[PDB]
């Protein structure tokens, strides 16, 4: 069919294009084949559907079902309100939700994912990287106030408040407040740091000195065990059994008889 | 039209059962196998991923299945429990999807 | 009114709608009561003003004010030189900053915000996760080149080059060159890292052995204070006073009087 | 010359504006000399070009060459499949990749950058902050599966597995599986955690109390250090000769002639 | 229209004063009450945010300042410095803004 | 147009050579020195940020050469080797650039 720029069947509406069909109160549909069936939508480009109230649809094959949803690029689905899908393949189901990049999938409420290939099913949560997919997603975020940065990583179902900068790290129900540092680290308790696993052990260096005092929570470094100093005298001298020269010099606290007896 | 094979159709107790595919498209992304009619999460058995190079079993295996880059089934000592249905799904490179379905009974 | 399809008031410029306006040279107005007003401007959408040279509004009810500035999605503002809002209630005040997501407000010198309701008002600093808003932002990044991640989170004003990974974190002021780990943690000094709170303590796991030696900064693990290798002998045997095995069995250093009288 | 709106030279194709051409199947060139030359390809704005089948150019100046690719905004240019550019001065010269801000560049296989002036080189690697351009990229990242958060970094070429979090370090060749945390740190080995320099040192704190015990890979505060509970008494007591109480009370293991003589 | 009484209008000096709203529009996204007649940062008392329910004072709050759940404020132990000219925020779901005036005089 | 002028155009063994610029637009960006006639990443000599008022050495630099914020470049104890032609790009506002070349001959 030859194109035609004329008015739509809604108040106000305009159709710019081939085939196009505009049936909302102040709505667009320009480029190819498109539709827009919501108020104050917008349907750019080629095959795009807006179905939501203030919903924009831009580029290719793009869905915004959602209020005041945005889908912009390749293939873009935006189903909640406040939900935006930038870029190529991302479907954005939670409100308040942002999938930015190539294959992210968001299902939480206020959260983010950006790069490649993860799946955020918690709340309050946040994906920073690569992840994999083969029909299914392998590695996803499934805790809340949990937020992960790096490659092929997995956070179960009822583990809250988890912080994960590396690369293979995986952790099992029942921990929670735990950070994992470096690459193949491994996590198997509540509340602990961990900068290595039980293969592979990693050094910390250039750290300075602490305090040592009855309540001291510091860091103890190589040279304050080489040298000793600001220890408890009494305490070390009552757990090993010293004899103290002042009082090896003058003879005190001697079994006399004993002594009368080998000399 | 793409097309699954089981080879043999009636199997003994302890042999090997193999599926094929026929008019695979071409320009990929993926393969995934499930059990049953349906496409779920809770019951897929292997995947492959192409971009990669890769194959990651799924919630739905036991250690009897194996997945070759053709998109071919293979199952090991086979038992009254593995008789039925079995539905592939096959991802494009415009992110398009494409379905399946096998089935095999076993005596 | 009909939708028109001619020309402009400037030269070159087309308009394509229902009362659209362009007055800019080579100027474009495509879908619902447009402006388009500068050189090389496009607006494109529903009510979306561009008022900055080469400046772009794509989507719903967008401004495009500063000069090379792009605002696309719903109700996005962008302000001055290469600011870019992208997503819902975006507005970027800086020159060379970025917004993405929903409600991010950036007025800083190449900042950076992606997720839900941060202010940065930082030069070189950046923010990446959730934060709160009911009229007024509650969580800001205020200092220079620090940056934060996760939920809930501050710096304050002339507190500089800080890390965050972490929940519910506020530094104060006069707090410089520290970084925090973990969730419900605390810093009160300079050039300090923290791992917890005076309420809660968190455990080093995985360390390596460290150097024992005259100068090492090394961490110190649990065996090395099991067993004692490597420290130096005649420094423990002068801070505790110890009578050695060999000048015990050999009478050596003592006051012969002494032992004429009690022996 | 005046503005026409009719058929392109393609099948179902269309063009809107000034000086418009649209030469692929069911394309679209909507703007003021715009061109779509492929399959399914759509240029809106300012002088926009779409080279590759289903690519969008959307903004000022943009190019889209690979297939599924997306330029959105000022002078961005996509070129491998399913690459994006979104913002001003992007490009994207790797599969699957992603740039997004200001003046980034990507030419990896699944890596990402945001923010401004960064260059990723590498494989499964990302970038998250500010860098320096002047002519040619200042701070790349060379590595593989590493990810840098901050400005003015580097990883060279050779060195994997890489994380940082932190301002102006550099990392250099020969290593590998390191982690470097704080402002103006320096690494110089593999499998190690460093929290600063050989001028500035920090210190670690609110850490809890580890194990002693013989196989305990924990770190020791200084309370531990201070009292000494759970150590070795028998490996202390025969690395510091010691004579024991007990025994001295009671005249054991002495040579009694050397006793006799002094005596 | 939004509207805003106070009551009582004049009040003693150990007295409770309370601010009500009428005419509150529907689907919204959080409340704010300033000092004076301008919007201003640092003149914010308290604020209430609908998302998550919360309820968070502001620069300018002494701790005799409440909130309620229907944009409501009481004030308890009124001073002579604290007569004179209230402000409201609306925001609404569409990020769009609506503003309101109080007053009051103390004896 | 952009034009650079060398002086002196024949210089001895241990003088100094002075390249300057006529002719620059404004509303710049960087400034950006290289050795011989094509822009090549491996043989920039210095570089120069007007964002941040910076100057940058690159991996052909010697320790000789120095940049002034005019787009001037002074070079100091010249010898046979650094005889032949140069190469200025310039980058605008708009990130556009532009090209420009000079030489000179040591005898």
């Amino acid at each position: 069919s030859a194109p035609v720029f004329q008015a739509g069947t809604g108040t106000d509406s305009t159709v710019a294009g081939v085939n196009n069909e505009a049936n909302g109160e102040k709505s667009s549909a320009f480029g190819y084949e498109n539709k827009a069936k919501e108020k104050l939508s917008s349907a750019f480009g080629y095959k795009n559907i807006a179905n939501g109230i203030e919903g924009s649809a831009f580029g290719i094959s793009n869905l915004a079902k959602g209020q005041y949803s945005s889908a912009f690029g390749f293939r873009n689905v935006a189903n909640k309100r406040h939900s935006s899908a930038f870029g190529s393949g991302n479907e954005a189901n939670g409100e308040q939700s942002s999938a930015f990049g190539f294959k992210n999938t968001v299902s939480g409420f206020n959260s983010s994912a950006f790069g490649s290939q993860y799946e955020v099913t918690g709340n309050f949560s946040g994906a920073f990287g690569m992840g994999e997919f083969n029909g299914q997603y392998q590695y996803k975020n499934e805790g809340n106030n949990s937020y992960m940065i790096g490659n092929k990583n997995k956070i179960a179902s009822g583990s809250n408040d988890n912080f994960i900068l590396g690369n293979n790290v995986h952790i099992g129900g029942g921990i929670n407040n735990s950070v994992a540092l470096g690459n193949n680290s491994t996590v198997s308790a509540s509340n602990t740091v961990s900068v290595g696993s039980s293969t592979l052990k990693r050094k910390i260096v250039n750290v300075g000195d602490g305090a040592i005092s009855a309540n001291s929570s510091d860091a103890v470094t190589g040279r304050q065990l080489y040298s000793g100093n600001g220890i408890d005298t009494a305490a070390w001298q009552n757990k090993l059994n010293v004899t103290r020269k002042n009082d090896y010099k003058d003879a005190n606290d001697i079994d006399v008889n004993k002594w009368k007896a080998k000399l | 039209q793409l097309t699954t094979e089981s080879m043999p159709f009636n199997v003994a107790e302890g042999k090997e059962v193999l599926l094929l595919v026929h008019n695979l498209p071409q320009q990929l992304f993926g393969y995934s196998w499930y059990k049953g009619e349906r496409v779920d999460g809770n019951r897929q058995i292997v995947g492959y991923a192409i971009g990669t190079q890769q194959a990651t079993p799924g919630p739905a295996n036991s250690g009897r299945e194996t997945i070759y880059p053709n998109a071919s089934l293979l199952i090991q000592n086979v038992t009254q429990n593995d008789t039925g249905f079995y539905t592939l799904q096959v991802i494009k490179s415009d992110l398009v999807n494409e379905e399946a379905t096998g089935q095999f009974h076993v005596y």
